[PDB]
Formats: C-alpha cells, sequence, structure tokens
C-alpha cells in the first residue's frame, strides 16, 4: 500500500476574540469570552452568533 | 495424423499465442476503466491441457493499489505483450521453417 491520496479538510472554527473599537453607540455590544448571541434563523431554529 | 498432428502441436501453440494476444490487448485497452480486472491465461498448463486435448482465463494480483479499482498496470502488460508478440514470431518462424522443410523433401 503506497498510494495516499490527500484531501482538503476544515476543523469547525477558532474561537480567539476579536479586537473591538469603541464606537459610543448606545446599542452596541461585544461579548465575553465565550459569549455568543442567540437569534432566530430563517428557518426557524434558534442560532447564535457575536 | 502423422503430418496433421506433428504440424499440429505447433499449429496449437500459434493459436494459443493467439488468443494470449487478443486478451493482452483487450486488457491494454481497457487499461483505464474503474472496476476492471487484469486477466491472464497460464501458457504453459494450457498448452499441456491442449495437447492431449473454451480457454480457463484467470485474474492476476495487484502490485499497488488505485482507488477506482483498476489492476491493470501498464508497464507489465507493454512487457508481457512484447514478449507474446516475439514468440508468437519464434512459433511462426518454425512452423515455417518445417512446412519449407517437409516441400523440400519432396523436390
Amino acid at each position: 500500500a503506497t498510494r495516499t491520496l490527500v484531501t482538503a479538510s476544515t476543523p469547525g472554527a477558532d474561537m480567539t476574540p476579536g479586537q473591538l473599537d469603541y464606537t459610543s453607540r448606545p446599542l452596541d455590544v461585544a461579548l465575553q469570552q465565550d459569549g455568543w448571541l442567540v437569534v432566530q434563523a430563517a428557518d426557524g431554529a434558534e442560532g447564535y452568533t457575536r | 495424423d502423422r503430418l496433421d498432428a506433428a504440424l499440429r502441436f505447433q499449429q496449437e501453440a500459434l493459436n494459443l499465442r493467439a488468443q494470449r494476444q487478443e486478451i493482452l490487448a483487450a486488457n491494454i485497452a481497457n487499461a483505464d476503466t474503474p472496476g476492471y480486472q487484469a486477466r491472464d491465461i497460464d501458457f504453459a498448463s494450457e498448452l499441456k491441457k491442449v495437447m492431449v486435448r473454451a480457454v480457463d482465463l484467470l485474474y492476476r494480483v495487484p502490485d499497488q493499489p488505485s482507488l477506482d479499482g483498476n489492476t491493470v498496470d501498464m508497464d507489465r502488460e507493454r512487457t508481457q505483450f512484447a514478449d507474446n508478440s516475439l514468440k508468437y514470431q519464434m512459433g511462426l518462424t518454425v512452423l515455417g521453417s518445417q512446412l519449407k522443410g517437409m516441400m523440400n523433401v519432396l523436390q
């Protein structure tokens, strides 16, 4: 068994929080290290975002 | 029967060479199709059976796997094809020499 094909693959993601800037807008929010805002997706099932 | 059998040995050898050539050409032309298994005939055993007598072809072991399931290897098939062609021409020359000698005896 010599031939060994290679296929690309992507793990889930990287959860390092990004840099945040202060725009002083009254209702702009930034989460904690592992925070997630819940929204209602188009299909109806809830989803998480930042 | 005498002349018939004496020529028949080489005639059957030549026919077996031709059939093996046909099989080799088939499995070379079909060398780029998934799910195909390389086939060949045991020339020596087949000739021995025919001499005292619809051929029993058998699969060829692969040498390195391929995902699509192809087992025919082009280099080995080419070497076998060249060997078979040379054997066929050798048998042709021997048969022609025997026939020419037989004809020349009558002169």
